């Protein structure tokens, strides 16, 4: 099948920093969209961040400024630098697989997550 | 459809669904806490427009497109805050574009041995790429009850559903987003529009072919040609399937041929289907 794994989950401190990893396989990653969620405990599935091949990289308000998105299309990878960690980025982290013409919201494949504790 | 928080919304003038070649206009308002965007960008599948992008409110922006023929296409606009160097996502959103259906015409209905099932078909007509739905509506001349059935392609109507008499009428609605049409009635009875069970050719100057129906009066023709030849060869026949149907043919030697047959109940409308092709290359 196709498959999206995370990687680069673990503890880390109020203001530390780290990055996450999503290696991606099976469909033709230059035409897919790859977007990162995330999932507090209890709250509900949020949006992060989104990138195509063409470059075209936004993020949502709550991360925007100080997680950062980036892709190799060589390494069918998306990473995620995520700085000035607080605790309200406690939780586990997706990798999601966008097919352009889905809707601009409807993502056909998805990882099994990371988690990611910002401890204090 | 999986849930994007929106810091803002997306509206588009006409609407989002629209006929194809319309001019659209596509609007984008920011409501991000605490940002005053000091530009906003709009892309149709990650690809960013650059022109005819105009500025409206401090807060809203729209995007127009001449012509727009695209049967989909997701749009996204984003924004560029103050103390941040990236764009944090307004909103999305989904457009389409189409026809309105044509009036449905050539509604037929039959009904094929040994089926069970009424078989209404009819020709839907110019593409509309949106989704459209078709109701297929049912009289019976009897009693006047009234039966509605939804598809999306052709319908069939369970023979049980039809002893209410004889005599039906059948019309067919169309209808999506942009416009909705209905057919002319067809008026059918039940024993005017039956197909005898298909015939098939099976074994190689002589051709060997036969039929399931117990319809009593049936007629068919067999139709012969070269391969190579263009011009078709009907030999008409009123045959009897009480024993297998077989067929003489004179032909030359080492030439490849075609047949084909079909049957009807004898001075019914409708006929079947001309069978696939029976090949068959003859010695030298
Ligand atoms: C799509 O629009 C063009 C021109 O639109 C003009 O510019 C826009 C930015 C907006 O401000 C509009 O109000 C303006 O009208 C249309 O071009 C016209 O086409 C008609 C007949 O189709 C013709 O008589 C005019 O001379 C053309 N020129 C102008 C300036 O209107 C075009 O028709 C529109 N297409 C559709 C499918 O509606
Ligand atoms: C008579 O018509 C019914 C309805 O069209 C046919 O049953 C359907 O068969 C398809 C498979 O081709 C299924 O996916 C549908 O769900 C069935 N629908 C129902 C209501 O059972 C049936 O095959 C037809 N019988 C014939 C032609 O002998
Ligand atoms: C411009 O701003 C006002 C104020 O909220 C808003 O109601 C309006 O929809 C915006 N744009 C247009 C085209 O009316
Ligand atoms: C309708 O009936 C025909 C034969 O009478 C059958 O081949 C076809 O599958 C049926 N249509 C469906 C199942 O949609």
């Amino acid at each position: 099948e196709v498959q999206l794994v995370e990687s680069g989950g673990g503890l880390v401190q109020p203001g530390g920093s780290l990055r996450l990893s999503c290696a991606a396989s099976g469909f033709t990653f230059s035409t897919y969209a790859m977007a990162w969620f995330r999932q507090a405990p209890g709250k509900e599935r949020e949006f992060v961040a989104e990138s195509w091949s063409s470059g075209t990289t936004y993020y949502g308000a709550s991360v925007v400024g100080r997680f950062t998105m980036s892709r190799d299309d060589s390494k069918n990878t998306v990473y995620l630098q995520m700085n000035s960690l607080r605790a309200e980025d406690t939780a586990v982290y997706y990798c999601a697989a966008k097919r352009p013409d889905a809707g601009w919201q409807t993502y056909d494949y998805w990882g099994q997550g990371t988690l990611v504790t910002v401890s204090s | 459809i999986t849930n994007i928080n929106c810091s803002g919304h997306i509206w588009v003038e006409p609407a989002t669904i629209f006929k194809m070649g319309m001019n659209i206009s596509i609007y984008c308002q920011a409501a991000i806490k605490n940002c005053q965007p000091r530009k906003l960008h709009f892309y149709k599948n990650g690809i960013k427009e650059r022109f005819q992008i105009t500025r409206i409110n401090k807060t809203t922006a729209r995007l127009w497109y001449k012509n727009f023929l695209e049967p989909h296409a997701s749009m996204y606009c984003t924004a560029e805050c103050p103390k941040h160097f990236q764009e944090t996502l307004i909103c999305g959103k989904d457009i389409s574009s189409g026809y309105p259906p044509d009036i449905p015409d050539e509604v037929t209905c039959v009904i094929y041995e040994y089926s069970g099932n009424m078989t209404c078909t009819w020709n839907a007509g110019k593409l509309t790429y949106i989704d459209t739905k078709y109701v297929v509506h049912v009289k019976s001349l009897e009693t006047e009850e009234e039966q509605q059935y939804l598809t999306s392609s052709y319908i069939n109507i369970s023979t049980d559903s039809l002893q209410g008499g004889k005599k039906y009428l059948v019309w067919v609605q169309a209808a999506n987003a942009l416009g909705m049409e209905e057919s002319k009635q067809l008026q059918i009875h039940l024993d005017d529009i039956v197909i005898p069970s298909a015939a098939v050719i099976s074994r190689a100057t002589i051709i060997y072919w036969d039929s399931q129906t117990t319809i009593e009066k049936v007629s068919c023709e067999m139709r012969y040609k070269a391969t190579t030849n263009q011009t078709w060869n009907v030999k008409e026949f009123d045959t009897n399937f009480t024993y297998v149907q077989q067929s003489e043919f004179y032909l030359e030697p080492n030439i490849k041929y075609v047949f084909q047959v079909r049957c009807q109940e004898t001075g019914k409308r409708y006929w079947q289907p001309w069978s696939s092709l029976f090949f068959h290359k003859t010695p030298e």
